[PDB]
């Protein structure tokens, strides 16, 4: 069910999950960014100890190339994972109308007990 | 009937595949190293990067997200939530 | 905030009806 987030959903889902819906999104965005930089850093050092081919030194070109790649992922990742942030909060951690029109509270409270 | 978690896996994978696609193109890779990539050894070295970076990208992200999905029991919370809206609609 | 505003870029889901199937809106169209 596709739906716009509401405060009840955030309040109910926070209670079902034990954490706000966004916390899971934070763990993902934060995680993929750490990987991003871990890859670029690993790629620059692979090249810097290979910066001299024949008799010429490409150190300058590598720094600019590695950086000029990094920033392109910073944009594409920030782009593609904000859509994630949106697609999740709207379709996954989502609420229909059937449940906040007539008490979702019954079934969550029902869940935690019986 | 359990359908929401598989989505979470589909949307994560979908965001990663798109996040890396510009690095799967040998052209844009060479554009960042035009002079270095005009040497034989340079071409060999760049090939070793994109193919290993991509593998590193895929593996690191696969292992953390599977871990994050475990530390927050999201597969179960969502399976509980999928089979729970069904009991409510019934 | 959390409905259309991406915290760090604000990408409004302004793609009209999107495309609903299987009780959810499909990724393919959503991510382009």
């Amino acid at each position: 069910n596709a739906t716009t987030p509401t405060m009840q959903s955030t309040s109910l889902l926070t209670e079902h999950l034990g954490y706000p819906p966004i916390s899971l999104v934070d763990d993902i965005i934060n995680a993929v960014n750490e990987i991003m930089y871990k890859c670029t850093n690993a790629m620059e050092k692979y090249l810097m100890q290979r910066n001299i081919i024949g008799k010429k030194d490409f150190s300058d070109e590598i720094k600019i190339g590695t950086a000029k790649l990094e920033s392109l992922l910073e944009n594409s990742v920030d782009k593609n994972f904000d859509k994630l942030e949106l697609y999740v909060l709207r379709n996954i951690l989502s609420i229909p109308s059937d449940l906040l029109e007539e008490n979702r509270f019954r079934l969550l409270h029902h869940e935690k007990l019986v | 009937e359990h359908i929401r978690f598989q989505r979470l896996v589909q949307v994560c994978n979908k965001a990663l595949e798109e996040s890396i696609r510009k690095l799967q193109s040998w052209e844009k890779i060479h554009e960042c190293f035009p002079n270095y990539g005009q040497t034989r050894e340079g071409i060999e070295n760049l090939t070793v990067c994109q193919q290993q970076v991509i593998k590193l990208w895929s593996n690191l992200s696969r292992v953390e997200f599977d871990a994050i999905f475990h530390e927050r029991s999201i597969e179960e919370k969502l399976n509980q939530l999928d089979d729970l809206i069904n009991k409510a609609r019934s | 905030n959390l409905g259309v505003k991406s915290r760090k870029t604000g990408l409004t889901v302004n793609k009209t009806v999107q495309k609903d199937e299987y009780s959810m809106e499909n990724l393919n169209d959503f991510f382009k």
